[PDB]
């Protein structure tokens, strides 16, 4: 079987069988590679490496080198799909409670995936475009710790 | 955010109180309907027994004039 070009349906198992962005294709390469590569091998590999997935890439650019195209991109071609998820500015707003609990609750919905279906095979792309008290400590609690909240990856 | 916790408080028992009250009547009503079942097991028993006596009347006059 095999999806047909540019779909959502991301197929697993061995029951199966480069655009766009100008210049970045070394650099771009090995690290597409580390985060994928070590997460593509299938599926013994891994316990073989015995290292646990990355929890995330952080991207750092001068202005208007177009980084969020890669961005984008680079969630694309990881799944099928993930489907993307795009955080606004304030990040924070809603000053009463609250706000603090948005940053943390768009991350709730990936982890309960997980507990439902935990060990394979479900991915969630989480991306913070313009990255203090609660929210500093929060996106840290839930990004590592206290317990699992791997399979899945977030860029900023 | 407290003020919707506070005001989701307020609304809750202004709805809880209402409530109790509301059963305070069905436990009056029980103790009224049966207060009242009461006063119908002797009508009728004072009813179809009445048919007896009035046929007992009508049956003796007819069986006076034949």
């Amino acid at each position: 079987f095999e999806k047909a070009e540019n779909s959502s349906l991301n197929l697993i198992g061995k029951a199966k069988t480069k655009m766009g962005i100008g210049g970045l294709d070394k650099e771009f390469s090995d690290i597409f590679r580390r985060a994928f590569a070590s997460r593509v091998f299938p599926p013994e590999i891994v316990e073989q490496m015995g290292c646990k997935h990355v929890k995330g890439i952080l991207l750092y650019g001068p202005p208007g080198c177009g980084k969020t195209l890669l961005a984008r991109q680079i969630g694309k071609m990881l799944n099928a799909r993930e489907p993307k998820v795009v955080n606004g500015p304030e990040i924070l707003n809603k000053y009463v409670g609250e706000s603090e609990a948005n940053i943390r609750k768009l991350f709730a919905d990936a982890e309960e995936e997980q507990r439902r279906l935990g060990a394979n095979s479900g991915l969630h792309i989480i991306i913070f475009d313009e990255i203090h008290d609660t929210v500093v400590n929060q996106l840290l609690s839930k990004i590592d710790g206290v317990e699992q909240l791997n399979n899945i990856l977030v860029i900023g | 955010a407290l003020s919707e916790i506070e005001t989701r408080h307020s609304e809750i028992i202004k709805l809880e109180n209402s409530i109790r009250e509301l059963h305070d009547m069905f436990m009056d009503m029980a103790m009224l309907v049966e207060s009242q079942g009461e006063m119908i097991d002797r009508i009728e028993y004072n009813v179809e027994h009445a048919v007896d006596y009035v046929e007992r009347a009508v049956s003796d006059t007819k069986k006076a004039v034949k």
